[PDB]
RNA sequence: GGAACAAUUGGAGGGCAAGUCUGGUGCCAGCAGCCGCGGUAAUUCCAGCUCCAAUAGCGUAUAUU
RNA sequence: GGAGUAUGGUCGCAAGGCUGAAAAAUUGACGGAAGGGCACCACCAGGGGUGGAGCCUGCG
């Protein structure tokens, strides 16, 4: 299996062994350290949690149970430990959506992204982009529904695009801290999937998330439309002949 | 909260401890005799100021008495644009208020010793009323180029580059009114760190002291003063050697918030005596009374003098540096650091440093004979925080 | 000097809509401005620095 | 404000970044160049 | 008045860099 | 047509490379055979 | 190098750790320090994801490198004893 | 190089789909739609222009 | 149960002004890039200069 | 009866996102990309993409000849 | 090898404080009286806003 953020997880560093949940990140091309969501299948990440602390550069390795009754391979993960530090910078994505409610040349309103003229004007100039690939801007709080706004574009944007606003939002990881003391007895947590079958919870699953298996039908455009005036005031050689 | 001290003697010094170990001690009964101005002193607190700001993760509380506090030690990281500052090459900002008159080297010794161990760069700006950048007659604290040119090569000898260790002065200050005042703006950029620094073995004899330098600044007052030190000095010391060379300086004024005034008048003169075994070296510095105006010359002589005591006096390393390069020797790796000390040099400051290193818990000293070689085992802990690539 | 560069502050060229006989400028743009940016860096250029640090000197005096 | 402040950091930040990866890779091409220039005018003798 | 001492000992000493002590 | 087209557009960059080769070994023995 | 066919080295610091661009080859490069003649040198590795792997004061062994940074010479091989290519395909561990 | 990546490096990614309670508004237009569109509004308003101009 | 519970809003990964409630935007502390430059204030020093 | 009684080693190539990064007189370009909104008993994806070589042996380094 | 072009790093100078914030004029400085030309920011014929109450972007 491959393991989930915020999942317990069992680490052999030290001389300690200590469950506890862990946030794992990418470096996104050495940027903004991004919260995944699932660690990243034969490849390296960055994880963070907390718990005691270790000089740099020690190994490490990593379960997510001590059951005997694992069918195989009870180790889970291994590597060294980078640093340490006190309030992580981690950060997860965040999608502001609306739809758009008009759509003029340039200029679009879009309406059900914002709950207020307050939030809108917080969010002046924001920087935002439909999926297709338009970049834009927001501009100023629309009045008279309250919670739209106006933005400007870069062609014309469509009624069936989604507007999206990129923004990036800040995780802490939380602060549990089991001592996995093994001799005395203790108490493990344990892991989402059999909570989900003890508590007798389905796994939440979206059909909006769900991949889907599109058809493009194939466009074609209409003619070229040309203006009354035009095909009057031009000259003979170009003239246009119509039957 | 968990170790506990008394009194209010090395406090920088068992603050820096306490950072360097992350034991969480509380301190009690700092000022318990004086009624009048009872708790804290005003360099203490801006103290505490900037070192909550220069670390990360640290709690410190102060009682409302002031005269007893209780510090939870974080970790050192420095200059870093997530949590301290903005940039990479952002310089972190400290005030010190203008009820100070204590020094600037006693701000930056226990900061120069503890930044080596930050997880990245350090940027300091010392700005602010109270700084001065002289020596101080006070606590007879030590002035910038004494505090430069006499323990910085001792890191060189440590292992961390003098290369990427960078102090610059951009206005210089003596105190003025009293003992308060400032004005001297001064930025330090320690770039140099390391996993663990290198123990040492100083314990040949630094027999033949080659040369002599040093340097006289003036702060207000014409050039002619520190030339007429630069004579005393060379009439007192022609005696013993050639090779005496002093770079003399002169700054206009630091101007000062009351509208602007202008403050931080006076001169004084360093002087460090250069040893041709290795880097051992010996300084003393003297500066003017801030409100008296003594000649000059008298001051040339009695520097010249507090000199030639450390000369007779010094083993090898002298009494003012003595606490920083044992406390680095302490931090160096789980080895033997071995010191070649003088009879004389010992201070119940030194002893009161080894009193607290004992109470921290790490490794003792050792002491046989040679003036007192002293040896030191290393608790080799090092920085705590480290990008390792 | 500050009346021929009137455009330091802002006044209303009516003058009083009601005359009221009882014993002009209308505030400063460039130093209200001024003045408010300054805030704006003491508070949020300050934090926005300080985005995740944790801990403090608890003074209690 | 924060529209000023981010304009100021974000420019000067990658600013400095391009200048030092410049500086990095200037140094290590000069050097691995330099060495490989030495080393085939050493095998050029043979 | 003797005291000059040098371009070079000026800008090993009262620079910001400090004097490294393993030189000669 | 296009993926032929390409391929020789790469093909010729080779030339291209290999006559410059040929060429600056040309001229540095040259060039000491002028001095 | 000498007259050997590889050498071991011993790995200072994988500069070009803050890098933008995923496969560019200073992303790549490691400066090693080899051991016999205890000089500075830089290297390559093949994959980003090796260099993943490969943390410092590692014995490394590398060998020459032939075929938008011409003039590194030689290429990473293998660290701590064990083949890089093999951790990269996921085939053993690497002892530490 | 190509031999330097794994099979699930190669592997592809999928492109989302139109919210099923959206599906009243058409396709939704992803950066193959939009380059169709912009290609035959830029041409058609290339030869408005070039009519304007004779 | 936190963890069994249903992801907050500002950790799902898109919000729709549906999902939230009202001020949470303005209660929160982001980061997001912008376009464009805004015009400069023209204040004291600009004036003087 | 292939999901197996479980062929390998090199090389070259093509296809991709509500992802990331960088450059600019708007949509372009570049490098790149397991990282995507959700979701791990969930997914069933280029469904096992294509081609060249060797094949129970082959690759690479250096010296070379 | 030669010639250019860039690029970075090295080195030397610039990089020693009678000092401590707030003129030129044989040609210039400043008027004054007369006379002209102009202008819905002048005169003259009118016109028309705002300013009264409500709504609200903006600005202070």
């Amino acid at each position: 299996k491959i393991l989930k953020t915020g999942d317990p997880l069992i680490f052999s560093l030290g001389w300690r062994r200590f469950q506890t949940l862990p946030i794992y990140s990418i470096w996104d091309n050495r940027t903004r350290n991004r919260m995944l969501k699932y660690t990243p299948e034969h490849m390296h990440c960055f994880g963070t949690f907390w718990g005691p602390l270790i000089a740099p550069n020690t190994s490490f390795c990593c379960f997510q149970s001590f059951s005997a009754s694992n069918p195989g391979f009870r180790i889970a993960a291994t590597g060294t430990v980078l640093s340490v530090d006190e309030s992580t910078e981690i950060v997860k994505k965040l999608k502001l959506v609306g739809t758009p409610w008009k759509i003029f040349k340039n200029t679009a309103f879009i309406k059900d992204m914002f709950n207020s003229s307050l939030e809108i004007a917080k969010f002046e100039g924001a920087a935002i982009r439909t999926v297709s690939g338009i970049r834009g801007q927001i501009k100023r709080a629309l009045s008279k529904p309250e919670g739209y706004f106006r933005a400007t574009f870069e062609d014309k944007i469509l009624l069936s695009d989604i507007v999206i606003l990129k923004a990036w939002y800040p995780v802490k990881p939380k602060q549990f801290y089991n001592p996995a003391t093994n001799l005395i007895g203790w108490q493990s947590m344990r892991l989402t999937g059999e909570i989900r079958r003890a508590e007798n919870i389905p796994t939440p699953q979206n059909p909006n998330s769900t991949y889907r298996k599109i058809e493009r039908p194939e466009r074609h455009f209409n003619p070229l439309r040309v203006p009354k005036n035009l095909a009057a005031e031009l000259p003979f050689k170009s003239q246009i002949v119509q039957t | 909260e968990f170790l506990r001290f008394t009194g209010h003697r090395a406090f920088t010094q068992r603050l820096v401890l306490a950072t360097l170990y992350g034991r969480p001690i509380h301190i009690s009964k700092i000022r318990s005799s004086s009624a009048t101005n009872p708790g804290l002193a005003p360099h203490e607190i801006s103290f505490l100021r900037l070192l909550e700001s220069v670390t990360n993760g640290s709690i410190i509380d102060v009682s409302y008495s002031g005269t007893t506090i209780t510090y939870q030690p974080g970790l050192i990281t420095g200059t870093v644009p997530g949590m301290n500052a903005s940039l990479s090459s952002d310089a972190i900002e400290h005030v010190i208020p203008a009820t100070n008159t204590r020094g600037i080297t006693y701000f930056l010794i226990p900061l120069a010793l503890l930044a080596p161990f930050s997880k990245a760069h350090l940027n300091v700006r010392f700005t602010g009323p109270g700084v001065i950048t002289s020596a101080t007659h006070g606590a007879r604290d030590l002035s910038i180029d004494t505090f430069r040119t006499a323990v910085l090569p001792l890191y060189g000898l440590f292992g961390i580059p003098p290369a990427r260790i960078e102090l610059r002065v951009l206005q210089r200050s003596c105190a003025g009114p009293g003992g308060k005042g400032g004005g001297g703006i001064v930025e330090m950029r320690f770039a140099s760190q390391v996993r663990l620094p290198k123990t040492l073995h100083l314990n040949r004899r630094p027999g033949k002291v080659r040369r002599i330098r040093g340097v006289a600044y003036c702060t207000g007052v014409a050039a002619s003063h520190n030339n007429r030190m630069i004579t005393a000095a060379r009439g007192v010391l022609n005696q013993l050697v050639s090779d005496v060379h002093i770079a003399a300086q002169y700054d206009p004024a630091p101007l000062v918030a009351e509208q602007k005034k202008k403050t931080g008048i006076g001169f004084g003169l360093s002087l460090v005596a250069e040893t041709s075994a290795e880097g051992v070296i010996y300084a003393a510095d003297e500066v003017a009374p801030p409100e008296g105006g003594v000649v000059p010359e008298d001051i040339g002589e009695k520097c010249a003098y507090q000199l030639l005591d450390v000369i007779a006096q010094g083993g090898c390393v002298m009494a003012a540096s003595a606490p920083t390069v044992l406390t680095l020797m302490a931090m160096g790796s789980e080895d033997v650091g071995r010191l070649r000390l003088g009879r004389r040099v010992v201070s119940p400051e030194l002893l009161e440093l080894a009193r607290d290193l004992k109470a921290f818990g790490a490794a003792s000293w050792g002491i046989r004979d040679a003036d007192l070689i002293v040896s030191v085992k290393g608790t080799g802990v090092g920085n705590v925080g480290r990008k390792v690539a | 000097r500050e009346q021929f560069n009137p455009f330091q502050f802002k006044t209303n060229a009516r003058g009083p809509k009601f005359e009221v006989t009882t014993n002009v400028i209308k505030g400063r743009p460039e130093l209200s401005r001024a003045r408010s940016e300054e805030k704006r860096r003491q508070t949020i250029l300050v934090e926005m620095q300080r985005r995740n640090k944790v801990g403090g000197i608890i003074d209690r005096r | 404000f924060i529209r000023r402040e981010q304009l100021r950091i974000k420019k000067e930040k990658d600013e400095a970044y391009e200048k030092k990866f410049k500086r990095i890779i200037a140094e290590i091409q000069n050097e691995e160049g330099r060495a490989a220039n030495e080393y085939a005018r050493e095998k050029a003798a043979r | 008045a003797d005291g000059k001492m040098s371009k070079q000992e000026l800008k090993v000493y009262l620079s910001s860099r400090p004097p490294d002590p393993t030189r000669k | 047509r296009e993926k032929l087209k390409k391929e020789l557009a790469e093909i010729e960059e080779r030339r291209r490379e290999k006559q410059k080769k040929e060429k600056k070994e040309f001229w540095e023995r040259e060039g000491k055979k002028r001095k | 190098f000498g007259g050997s066919s590889h050498a071991k080295g011993i790995v200072l610091e994988k500069v070009g750790v803050e890098a933008k661009q995923p496969n560019s080859a200073i992303r790549k490069c490691v400066r090693v320090q080899l051991i016999k003649n205890g000089k500075k040198v830089t290297a390559f590795v093949p994959n980003d994801g090796c260099l993943n792997f490969v943390d410092e004061n590692d014995e490394v062994l590398l060998a020459g490198f032939g075929r938008d940074i011409p003039g590194v010479r030689f290429k990473v091989v293998k660290v701590s004893g064990v083949g890089l290519l093999a951790l990269w395909k996921e085939k053993k561990e690497k002892p530490r | 190089m190509s031999s330097l990546r794994h099979a699930i490096q190669r592997r592809a990614h999928k492109e989302r789909a139109q919210p099923l309670e959206r599906q009243r508004l058409g396709i939704l237009e992803k950066k193959k739609d939009y380059r169709l569109r912009a290609r035959d509004y830029k041409k058609k308003q290339a030869v408005l222009k070039s009519l304007r101009q004779k | 149960a936190e963890l069994v519970a249903k992801r907050a809003w500002t950790l799902a990964g898109e919000a729709t002004a549906a999902d939230r409630p009202v001020n949470s935007l303005l209660g929160e502390d982001m980061e997001f890039d912008h376009v464009g430059k805004p015009v400069p204030v023209v204040t004291e020093e600009v004036s003087e200069s």
